[PDB]
RNA sequence: GGGAGCCCGCCCCCGGAGCCCCGCGGACGCUACGCCGCGACGAGUAGGAGGGCCGCUGCGGUGAGCCUUGAAGCCUAGGGC
RNA sequence: GACGUCGGCUACCCACCCGACCCGUCUUGAAACACGGACCAAGGAGUCUAACACGUGCGCGAGUCGGGGGCUCGCACGAAA
RNA sequence: AGAGGGCGUGAAACCGUUAAGAGGUAAACGGGUGGGGUCCGCGCAGUCCGCCCGGUUCAACCCGGCGGCGGGUCCGGCCGUGUCGGCGGGUCCCCCGACCGGCGACCGGCCGCCGCCGGGCGCAUUUCCACCGCGGCGGUGCGCCGCGACCGGCUCCGGGAC
C-alpha cells in the first residue's frame, strides 16, 4: 500500500473544481520496460496478414 | 525516484543523440547537454537551468520548485538576470551555493552563464 | 574539540615518523652486520686454505649450496620431461635466470635438463646486481619492481625480511627461509649475452655453453645482466 | 529473428561451418532411425536400452475410462476442504470430525503418503490402501467406502 | 617465446545479471557498493547469487524454510533467500518468521503475514542489516529439476539408474532386449 | 585566426596507407574494400614475406588522439540550428559539421549561429 | 515463402495485464512523458482528469 | 568519573581550519551498461564464441528531422575519420 | 622567412633499393606439365513448418495454460484488443 | 534537347581524342624515400588567445513589494505507516486519544538565507570600451631550426685502489 495522493479534476475550461479523486493503485505499479517491450513486440504481430 | 526514471530514460529518450561517438541530451534544464544522471533536468527533484533571455540580453535562471511535482505548469520558477557579467555569476553562485540547491551544478551553471553572456556580444570584425 | 583532534593527529604523525626512523636504524645496523659476516666468511676460507697448505695436507672447500640457472635455448621441440623440469624451475622464456638451492634432488633435476640450461655457482656481487638491477617481487601474483623496502616488508615480514639486504643475505647465504624469499623473487628477465656465445648446442666441457660452468657463470652474468 | 542467428556470422567462410574435408552431404548415415541394428547399434544400446523386442500381453480394445482412478495422498488431504473447516477442528469440545469427500474433488483412491495431523476425519473414497486406513484409524477417524 | 597455455585464462563466471529488468539492476548496484566497501562476505555471496540465472536459484518451499529455522541456535534471525518463497500446502502450523526474498507467492505471503511474521525486501535488508548480521542464508534444492534425472551415467550401462529420454512410458516402448534377462541381456 | 582547441597534442599514426584487398589491382570486379583472405594456399593469409599487410588490432590509434581532426577537434554532424546549440558547452573540443542535404538558405543561418556561439565549422563557406 | 508461417505470437494473460499496468503507471511521472516527446510543459497536472 | 603531573581559568565553532586530510558537504571523474589504476599475455587451418556508432530492405515510435534557395542515384587529380 | 615562397602523412604519375610465382579447391604435399576462371553489370545458395534435448529471459507457482468456443464493432487503425 | 520520336537518371567492361608522365628483363604488387603535377589551408607576420594585477551606472548598506530554499518547538490542521481503544460498518470501512517510522504526502504562521523589481546610495567603491606593460597562470608557436640542463635504457673510453 504505497502513498497515493489526491488528483484534482479540471472543468471544461481548466480551473480545477472542488472534486478530487485519490490516485488509483495502478499508477504505483512497478515500471518494467522490458516486459512492456516484450508484450508489445509479440502482440503487434497478431494483426499481420500472410504473404 | 530519480534512479528508477534514469534506468528507463538512459537509452530510449527522445533527446538522446548518437551519431559520431558523442552522446547528448537536448532536454530543457540540462546544462552541458550531457546524457548523464547528474546532468538530467527531467528526473531530478531539484534542477538548475540557465538559458539566454528571450530579449537577447541577460540570462534566465530556472529552478524546480519541488513543492509539488506532477504539475509541470507550476513546477519550474523562472528568474531573469541582466547585470554586468560579474554580478550575474555571483547571483547564480549564491542561488546554488548558499541555498544548498544541488551544489553539483554550481560551476557548470556558472560556466554556462559565462558562455551565454559571451554569445550575446559583437562577434568579430 | 578541534584543537584536541589537531594535537592528536600531530602526535600520531610524530609517532609514525619515530617508528620509521627506528626501522631505518635497524636496517642500517643489519646491513653493517651482514658486511662484517661476509668479510668474516671470505677471510675464514683463505685462513683454512693456508692452514691446510702449511703442512702436507689439503683443505677441501664446501660444496656450494646456491646455484644460478639460466635457460639458454628456446621452446621449440622440447621433450615433455625436459619441459616439465623447466617449468618447475620457473624457466619458461629463454635467457631467464633463477636461484636454485643445491641438494641431491635439485642436482638430479638440473642433470635432466643439462642441454637446455647453463648454471654455476654465483658470487656475492652477482647476487647483489641481480637483486638490485633486475629484482622484481611477486605481489598479488603481479610482477612489481623492488623500488622500496615497503614491498619486501609487506611480503616477508613474518620471516624477518625487511630490506633488500635481508633478501641478499637469504639468497647468498641460504637459510631457513630460502624457499619463501626465492619464490617471492620473480624469475629474472636477462638480456642476450653481450659479446656472443661459444656454442649453444653442446656442453661447456667441450667448448659449448650448456652444462655446469661452476666459476665461469659470473662472466655470463656480467655479460647478460 | 534471423538477424541474431548463426547464418549471419558465416558469410565469407567457404565451408559455412560444416568442414572442408568432410562436406555436408544429404544423408551420410541414412534417413530417420535407420540402422538401429547395424552401424548405429552402439547409440541405441547405450542410450535406449530395451528398444528392440516384444514383451507383455496385448490388449485389443483398451479404454482409459475403465482404468481411471486418480490418487490423493494423506499429506495433502485437508486442502480439499476450506480452511475454516480445519479451523473448526480440535474445537467445539464435541469431536465434530468433519467429513471429507475425495470423489467430490476428483479422487477415487486414497494413499497413505505423508503425515496426518491429530484430528479425527471422515474420509469417503472408492478405494483405500492399508497404510492410509492405518493412519486414519490411529489419528482417530473412520474410512467409508462409496460406490 | 614463453610456453603458457591460454585455454584456461578467461574465467567464465558471471559479472552482471543477464536480465534487463531495472529493479534487479538497482539491487545489484546497491549490493555492489555494499560488497566492494564492507568487509562482510555475506554481501559478496548475495551479489553472486543476484548475478545467477533462474535455474541457479531454485524456489525455497515454506516447509523447508520452517524446518531450517527450527534448528537450535538460529532463533529470532532473518531468513534471506535470493530465490522465490513458495507456499507449502502439506504443512499446517507456520510460525512467525522474518523473511527476505525477491519474490513471495500470494499464498505464502498471506500465510506468513497471518502467523505474525515479517516480509522484507533486499533494499530493506540493507537499511536494517547492512552487514547481514544475525541472518540465516538459505537456498532451494539445486538438483530439484527433472533434468538431473537424465544426467550422469548413460542408460543401458551396468549399475546405472538414469531415466532415459522416452516419448512415452509403457509396456511396449522400452523394457525389452537390453533390459530383460529373457531378451538378450540386461544391465 | 580560427578558434584554437583546448589541447593540441602531436597526433601519431601507426599507419596511414589504406589496407587494400588482395588482388584488387589485378581485377576490376575486386574492389579496394578489405576482405579477409580465407584460401587454403594464400600468401597474404599466412603472412608471407613482402606481401599485402593485413589489418590487426595493433594498428589501433592512441585513445587520446583517436577520431581527432588535424586541427584538434572532433566532427559532429549538425542538421539544424537547434542541434548546433547542443555544442555550446563543447566548443573548445568539438566542431560542428553541416549536413550535405541542408539547403543554402539555412546553412548561412547555421554558420551565423555558430559564429555567435563560437563553434568552429569545418565547412563554413561550402555552398553559398 | 509459405502461407503457413507462424505469423501470430502468443502472450500470457497475466503478462499482458502486467505490461498494461506498467504502461498505465508510466503515464504518470512527467519525466517519462517528456521523454516521449509530448509537449507537456504547460499542462496544469500530468494525471489530467476532466469532467 | 575521581585522584594527580614532568596559582587559577581557557584547551572555543571549519558558512571558516584554509588544506597531502577535513569522519560538516562533496568531481573537472558519476552515458555506475560509466570512469580510473595495476601486472601478464598477443601464431593459426577445420571448428566454436563474443562485439560491431559495419552495410541492405520494410514496420511501430521518436528527431516542432532534411528537401525545387534542390531528395535519391551517378562521377570526381578535392578535405578527412 | 615570407607575393611565386610555405604545410599537405593519404590519393595522380614517374624513378630508385630491398622483398615479391595466380587466385579458389581436392590434397600428407599446388606456382604447378591437377581442375574452374577473356572482361563488366545484375541475380545467386543453411530458409520455413513440426517434433525433441539443453542453456537463457519473463509471468505465475503445487499449480500453470489458453487450444477451441462464447460476449463486446458496422473491420479505418482490427481480421487487433 | 547537356530531354530531339526505343528520347528520365546514364555506372562498368570497351573505344576515339585531348593534357601530363614514363618506357630494352611481360604486366602488375608490398615496405622506404625522392622528383613533378592537382588542388586544399594559410599568409602580404600567424605571432594565438582566455583570466588576475599596475598605469555610463550601480554592487557595499538601508526601505517596500514579489518568489524561492531549509529548520525545528511538530508551532495548528490535513496527509500518511505499524500497534493499542470503540466491533463502532475470512477479507474489505468509520472516531477520538497515545507511542513510534514524521516517511519529499500538503499547507497557514516564525526564523535565517537567496534572487528580482522599485526608491535611495554622485563617486578613492562599482561597471563597458581602447592602449603601455610579454608583470603572475594555462593551453599554444605559420613553417625551418639550433642550444642548455635533468632523467631512463644502451654501446664505449681514461684513470686510480684491493
Ligand atoms: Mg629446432
Ligand atoms: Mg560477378
Ligand atoms: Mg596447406
Ligand atoms: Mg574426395
Ligand atoms: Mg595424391
Ligand atoms: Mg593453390
Ligand atoms: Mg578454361
Ligand atoms: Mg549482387
Ligand atoms: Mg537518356
Amino acid at each position: 500500500a504505497c502513498a497515493r495522493p489526491l488528483i484534482s479534476v479540471y472543468s471544461e475550461k481548466g480551473e480545477s473544481s472542488g472534486k478530487n479523486v485519490t490516485l488509483p493503485a495502478v499508477f504505483k505499479a512497478p515500471i518494467r520496460p522490458d516486459i512492456v517491450n516484450f508484450v508489445h513486440t509479440n502482440l503487434r504481430k497478431n494483426n499481420r496478414q500472410p504473404y | 525516484s530519480a534512479h528508477l526514471q534514469w534506468m528507463v530514460v538512459r537509452n530510449c529518450s527522445s533527446f538522446l543523440i548518437k551519431r559520431n561517438k558523442q552522446t547528448y541530451s537536448t532536454e530543457p534544464n540540462n546544462l552541458k547537454a550531457r546524457n548523464s544522471f547528474r546532468y538530467n533536468g527531467l528526473i531530478h527533484r531539484k534542477t538548475v537551468g540557465v538559458e539566454p533571455a528571450a530579449d537577447g540580453k541577460g540570462v534566465v535562471v530556472v529552478m524546480k520548485r519541488r513543492s509539488g511535482q506532477r504539475k509541470p505548469a507550476t513546477s519550474y520558477v523562472r528568474t531573469t538576470i541582466n547585470k554586468n557579467a560579474r554580478a550575474t555569476l555571483s547571483s547564480i553562485r549564491h542561488m546554488i551555493r548558499k541555498n544548498k540547491y544541488h551544489p553539483d551544478l554550481r560551476m557548470a551553471a556558472i560556466r554556462r552563464a559565462s558562455a551565454i553572456l559571451r554569445s550575446q556580444k559583437p562577434v568579430m570584425v | 574539540n578541534f584543537a584536541e583532534l589537531k594535537i592528536k593527529r600531530l602526535r600520531k604523525k610524530f609517532a609514525q615518523k619515530m617508528l620509521r626512523k627506528a626501522r631505518r636504524k635497524l636496517i642500517y645496523e643489519k646491513a653493517k652486520h651482514y658486511h662484517k659476516e661476509y668479510r668474516q666468511m671470505y677471510r675464514t676460507e683463505i685462513r683454512m686454505a693456508r692452514m691446510a697448505r702449511k703442512a702436507g695436507n689439503f683443505y677441501v672447500p664446501a660444496e656450494p649450496k646456491l646455484a644460478f640457472v639460466i635457460r639458454i635455448r628456446g621452446i621449440n621441440g622440447v621433450s615433455p620431461k625436459v619441459r616439465k623440469v623447466l617449468q618447475l624451475l620457473r624457466l619458461r622464456q629463454i635467457f631467464n635466470g633463477t636461484f636454485v638451492k643445491l641438494n641431491k634432488a635439485s642436482i638430479n633435476m638440473l642433470r635432466i635438463v643439462e642441454p637446455y640450461i647453463a648454471w654455476g655457482y654465483p658470487n656475492l656481487k652477482s647476487v647483489n646486481e641481480l637483486i638490485y638491477k633486475r629484482g622484481y617481487g611477486k605481489i598479488n601474483k603481479k610482477r612489481i619492481a623492488l623500488t622500496d623496502n615497503a614491498l619486501i616488508a609487506r611480503s616477508l615480514g613474518k620471516y624477518g625480511i625487511i630490506c633488500m639486504e635481508d633478501l641478499i643475505h637469504e639468497i647468498y647465504t641460504v637459510g631457513k627461509r630460502f624457499k619463501e624469499a626465492n619464490n617471492f623473487l620473480w624469475p629474472f628477465k636477462l638480456s642476450s649475452p653481450r659479446g656472443g656465445m661459444k656454442k649453444k648446442t653442446t656442453h661447456f666441457v667441450e667448448g659449448e655453453d650448456a652444462g655446469n660452468r661452476e666459476d665461469q657463470i659470473n662472466r655470463l652474468i656480467r655479460r647478460m645482466n | 529473428p534471423s538477424r541474431l542467428r548463426k547464418t549471419r556470422k558465416l558469410r565469407g567462410h567457404v565451408s559455412h561451418g560444416h568442414g572442408r574435408i568432410g562436406k555436408h552431404r544429404k544423408h551420410p548415415g541414412g534417413r530417420g532411425n535407420a540402422g538401429g541394428m547395424h552401424h548405429h547399434r552402439i547409440n541405441f544400446d547405450k542410450y535406449h536400452p530395451g528398444y528392440f523386442g516384444k514383451v507383455g500381453m496385448r490388449h485389443y480394445h483398451l479404454k482409459r475410462n475403465q482404468s481411471f482412478c486418480p490418487t490423493v495422498n494423506l499429506d495433502k488431504l485437508w486442502t480439499l476442504v476450506s480452511e475454516q473447516t480445519r479451523v473448526n477442528a480440535a474445537k467445539n469440545k464435541t469431536g465434530a470430525a468433519p467429513i471429507i469427500d475425495v470423489v467430490r474433488s476428483g479422487y477415487y483412491k486414497v494413499l497413505g503418503k505423508g503425515k496426518l495431523p491429530k484430528q479425527p476425519v471422515i474420509v469417503k473414497a472408492k478405494f483405500f490402501s492399508r497404510r492410509a486406513e492405518e493412519k486414519i484409524k490411529g489419528v482417530g477417524g473412520a474410512c467409508v467406502l462409496v460406490a | 617465446g614463453v610456453d603458457i597455455r591460454h585455454n584456461k585464462d578467461r574465467k567464465v563466471r558471471r559479472k552482471e545479471p543477464k536480465s534487463q529488468d531495472i529493479y534487479l539492476r538497482l539491487l545489484v548496484k546497491l549490493y555492489r557498493f555494499l560488497a566492494r566497501r564492507t568487509n562482510s562476505t555475506f554481501n559478496q555471496v548475495v551479489l553472486k547469487r543476484l548475478f545467477m540465472s533462474r535455474t541457479n536459484r531454485p524456489p525455497l518451499s515454506l516447509s523447508r524454510m520452517i524446518r531450517k529455522m527450527k534448528l537450535p541456535g538460529r532463533e529470532g534471525k532473518t531468513a534471506v533467500v535470493v530465490g522465490t518463497i513458495t507456499d507449502d500446502v502439506r504443512v499446517q502450523e507456520v510460525p512467525k518468521l522474518k523473511v527476505c526474498a525477491l519474490r513471495v507467492s500470494s499464498r505464502a505471503r498471506s500465510r506468513i503475514l497471518k502467523a505474525g511474521g515479517k516480509i522484507l525486501t533486499f533494499d530493506q535488508l540493507a537499511l536494517d542489516s547492512p552487514k547481514g548480521c544475525g541472518t540465516v542464508l538459505l537456498s532451494g534444492p539445486r538438483k530439484g529439476r527433472e533434468v538431473y534425472r537424465h544426467f550422469g551415467k548413460a542408460p543401458g550401462t551396468p549399475h546405472s539408474h538414469t531415466k532415459p529420454y522416452v516419448r512415452s512410458k509403457g509396456r511396449k516402448f522400452e523394457r525389452a532386449r537390453g533390459r530383460r534377462a529373457s531378451r538378450g541381456y540386461k544391465n | 585566426a580560427a578558434l584554437r582547441p583546448l589541447v593540441k597534442p602531436k597526433i601519431v599514426k601507426k599507419r596511414t596507407k589504406k589496407f587494400i584487398r588482395h588482388q584488387s589491382d589485378r581485377y576490376v570486379k575486386i574492389k579496394r574494400n578489405w576482405r579477409k583472405p580465407r584460401g587454403i594456399d594464400n600468401r597474404v593469409r599466412r603472412r608471407f614475406k613482402g606481401q599485402i599487410l593485413m589489418p590487426n588490432i595493433g594498428y589501433g590509434s592512441n585513445k587520446k588522439t583517436k577520431h581527432m581532426l588535424p586541427s584538434g577537434f572532433r566532427k559532429f554532424l549538425v542538421h539544424n540550428v537547434k542541434e548546433l546549440e547542443v555544442l555550446l558547452m563543447c566548443n573548445k573540443s568539438y566542431c560542428a559539421e553541416i549536413a550535405h542535404n541542408v539547403s543554402s538558405k539555412n546553412r548561412k543561418a547555421i554558420v551565423e549561429r555558430a559564429a555567435q556561439l563560437a563553434i568552429r565549422v569545418t565547412n563554413p563557406n561550402a555552398r553559398l | 515463402t509459405k502461407t503457413w508461417r507462424r505469423w501470430h505470437r502468443r502472450v500470457n494473460t497475466t503478462q499482458k495485464r502486467y505490461a498494461i499496468c506498467s504502461a498505465l503507471a508510466a503515464s504518470a511521472l512527467p519525466a517519462l512523458v517528456m521523454s516521449k516527446g509530448h509537449r507537456i510543459e504547460e499542462v496544469p497536472e500530468l494525471p489530467l482528469v476532466v469532467e
